[PDB]
């Protein structure tokens, strides 16, 4: 039945039953099961022996040992939490030692020994069935069990840092779908103003850390963008629930991180005279006995509100086909180590002089932020490269390199604290530059800083104006934070905008007195004074084209694809920068039923407002054309015929991928959203060819839009709340400024 | 668990009428119709003597 998947759920699982098997036979497990007199046995016989071994600190370890178990069951946190039996045997942060105070293996074995009674008395009726007249399927189901156990610790024992952090008996477990459950400061959610969130409690914290009021709020069953829920989607491994290298959480929800060394260390004498609160702070211990980070807790009667699913059969299967996928994408990295080897040894070989262009990684390297994070290196990456370029050693391009860490000139913050923006230099550029390409109507809108969009219309046909203008814009900027994520400065962009959009510009006027010219010759068929002035006509306003920038993509046909194709003449309003006054034109020849129907509009896609959207897209990308072949050469010196390869290989058609969803249904924006993903995967298979050293270090140094989730709770960007056709929001304050990921590998699996 | 004992306190208040603190009628006899939770906990009730002979 579903209430035994659920009860061995919590006792094969969540008490770590798989370490009996070092000691205990699976016959004399099963009958620990079955007897609670045995329990109780065991137990007055390994403290004794621990008694001896602890001696004097006997009172210490037993009390940590069980705090660890309430937690282990319950989800209760205490203070100063110790996650796991190597943690306890140092008695970290209590009393200071040279070594462990007792066996790790004895105080393991009574650790889960001291949960297994914490069990409900109707739960542990159920297990002493099974383990009677199942024992042919009881046994099997522990046995799977110590093999998950034994892949986590394989990866746990490589460093140090993680092995303290680790949790004991950790098992995945799988929410509901649709709902989501968020902490956010109730100053700043006042006015975002949604519809859709409640407020189900508040956040007391703790004594030791002083904040702002905040709170919990919980959104019922709808739906959601995809790949924003249900699956895990961080980019480093995973080992016991936490991050491979550095001891964060990862496996669980946590309300936030303090991770500065000032703050950290006035915490810390904080909390010696102690703490108060129904949220304590979990802290993060290094590899000497010392605090780095400190953490914040979630009530566990908040977590009944997510209606979690703890089947056992189910959770085991998607425990190991998480596992499966974790060491694919550590393959993929050593793979790409032995690509980077061999670049290294031909140039050496072709030359001695060749050596003064490459940076050791594993050497000595001056800038102390780029130093701590290599220390954090995952170990297993570490040795393979070190087995093939020599003990710390390791070497890559200087020039290849510099376009890896170009971010850090316009980002500031940390990642890991969960507060990484723009600096306040580039916002002020970048606003500037969509006030430029755009209506200066649709940039107050769209791009008001204090208020949202939703809060700016009153009327029904407005709405369908303003969802449609949102398209374009969230492609525009799209394609500007990506440009300054791959190492293009931000310099380049701000002067090179204004001056290919007037190239683009004039060459439609230009093309408009030429291709009606074709008429006028045909119609001049007679003197040659008609013909004279024609054929003058067309020869001159052909060699202004020559002489411009743009000339080579015209000549390849990308640029003139869609300019040769058709032309209109409210067309010109996209040229000139009447973008939302364009829109307008457009929504006015919907019939008056559809116009007046606000948001309830099934737009569809035989219209001229859907047609006129996709003219604006392919004419955003246009500029991207531009300035992706100019960097290619400028500043890049490769030949021409180089440059138009790569840009052909990161864009679309569009009219090819037509929607396929159901009627009656709005899907305007949820069809736009795919199209972008699927240009997404393309340009990052051409970054693996064209820069095997970004791709590594995307993985390794922490940046901006290059790592996946924290533990935090989930924070939406422009592309995940666009495709759910939501309006309480702005591209100009808050959220909304945030751009999805750039990592390789994570994009082309997820 | 102290958990198992919140989430059925938080269900009482609902419909007791505290959490949400009229239109609160309706809304109540709305959810009367369509949980397969409430319903069973209501069928076992006792029938008032004055509706014994509606046999319902």
């Amino acid at each position: 039945t579903d209430t035994e998947w659920s009860a061995m759920h919590t006792g094969l699982g969540k008490t770590d039953l798989a370490v009996l098997r070092e000691t205990m036979s699976m016959a004399e497990i099963r009958d620990l099961l079955s007897s609670s007199k045995k329990v109780k046995d065991e137990i007055s016989t390994l403290e004794k022996e621990i008694q001896n071994q602890a001696g004097r600190n006997w009172n210490l370890v037993q009390k940590k040992s069980k705090q660890l178990a309430q937690y282990m069951i319950m989800g209760e946190v205490g203070n100063n939490l110790l996650r796991n039996a190597h943690a306890i045997s140092r008695l970290l942060g209590e009393r200071i030692t040279n070594g462990p105070v007792a066996d790790v293996a004895a105080i393991d074995k009574l650790i889960t020994l001291y949960s297994l009674e914490l069990m409900n008395k109707s739960d542990r009726d159920l297990l002493s069935e099974l383990a009677q007249s199942e024992v042919e399927g009881m046994e099997f189901s522990i046995a799977y069990m110590v093999g998950q156990r034994t892949e986590e610790m394989r990866k746990a024992k490589g460093d140090n840092r993680t092995l303290l952090n680790h949790f004991k008996g950790y098992i995945p477990v799988e929410n509901q779908q649709g709902v989501n459950l968020i902490i956010a400061d109730d100053k700043e959610f006042a006015k975002l103003n949604s519809q859709s969130f409640t407020r189900i409690g508040t956040y007391q914290g703790s004594t030791g850390f002083r904040t702002g009021s905040k709170g919990y709020y919980f959104s019922p069953v709808a739906a959601r963008a995809p790949y924003s829920q249900g699956i895990l989607q961080n980019v480093r491994n995973t080992a016991g629930g936490v991050d491979i290298g550095t001891g964060f959480t990862l496996g669980t929800m946590v309300a936030g991180r303090i991770t500065d060394k000032p703050t950290v260390e006035r915490i810390t004498k904080a909390l010696a005279k102690g703490e108060r609160g129904r949220e304590p702070l979990m802290p993060i211990y290094n590899s000497k006995g010392q605090v780095v980070a400190y953490e914040q807790s979630v009530d566990p009667n908040m977590l009944k509100h997510l209606n979690q699913d703890n089947h056992f059969a189910k959770m085991v299967g998607v425990w190991r086909g998480r596992q499966v996928e974790e060491a694919k994408a550590q393959r993929f990295n050593d793979i790409l180590i032995e690509q980077l080897h061999a670049m290294y040894e031909k140039d050496i070989k072709d030359s001695s002089a060749n050596k003064s262009q490459y940076v050791n990684l594993l050497g000595k390297i001056d800038d102390p932020v780029l130093a701590d994070a290599i220390n954090l290196m995952n170990i297993e990456t570490r040795h393979k490269a070190e087995e093939l370029f020599g003990k710390d050693e390791l070497w890559v391009r200087r020039d290849m390199l510099n376009d890896a860490l170009g971010y850090r000139a316009a980002s500031i913050g940390d990642v890991w604290t969960g507060n990484s923006r723009w600096s306040p230099s580039t916002l002020d550029t970048v606003k500037k530059m969509f006030l430029g390409a755009f209506g200066n109507k649709a940039y107050h809108v769209v791009m008001n800083a204090e208020n949202t969009i939703q809060n700016l219309v009153k009327d029904a046909k407005t709405v369908i104006v303003v969802k449609a203008v949102v398209v374009p814009a969230v492609n525009f900027l799209a394609n500007i934070y990506q440009m300054i994520g791959r190492g293009v400065p931000v310099k380049d962009i701000a002067v090179n905008i204004p001056r290919k959009t007037s190239e683009i510009n004039q060459y439609i006027k230009s093309r408009l007195r030429q291709i009606d010219a074709e008429a006028e010759l045909r119609a001049a068929e007679g003197n040659p004074n008609l013909v004279r002035k024609l054929k003058t006509e067309i020869q001159s306003i052909t060699d202004s084209h020559r002489r411009m920038s743009i000339w080579p993509l015209i000549e390849a046909g990308e640029f003139s694809s869609i300019a040769d194709a058709g032309i209109s003449r409210d067309d010109l309003l996209v040229a000139e920068g009447k973008i939302h006054e364009y829109m307008e034109k457009l929504a006015n020849k919907l019939p008056e039923k559809v116009r007046n129907a606000g948001r309830y509009a099934l737009i569809a896609k035989d219209t001229a407002l859907f047609q006129g959207i996709q003219k604006t897209v392919e004419y955003s990308d246009f500029i991207a054309k531009a300035i992706i072949y100019d960097d290619l050469v400028k500043r890049k010196k490769k030949s021409s015929s180089e440059a138009l390869g790569q840009v052909t290989e990161e864009f679309i058609n569009y009219d090819r991928l037509p929607g396929r969803f159901r009627g009656y249904m709005e899907s305007m924006g949820l069809m736009w959203f795919y199209n972008f993903k699927i240009r997404s995967i393309k340009v990052a298979m051409s970054m693996i060819r064209n820069n095997p050293v970004h791709s590594l270090i995307a993985t390794v140094v922490p940046a901006p839009t290059m790592f996946g989730n924290v533990g935090l709770p989930i924070q939406d960007n422009m592309l995940t709340m666009l495709a759910e056709g939501r309006l309480d929001y702005s591209l100009g304050f808050g959220q909304g400024l945030r751009a999805p990921t750039l990592n390789p590998w994570f994009n082309l699996t997820h | 668990n102290p958990a198992d004992r919140y989430y059925a306190q938080q269900k009482y208040d609902t419909i007791s009428g505290a959490n949400l603190v009229t239109s609160l009628l309706p809304t109540f006899l709305g959810l009367a119709m369509v949980n397969e939770e409430l319903r069973s906990i209501i069928k076992e009730m006792p029938v008032p003597k004055a509706d014994k002979k509606l046999g319902n």
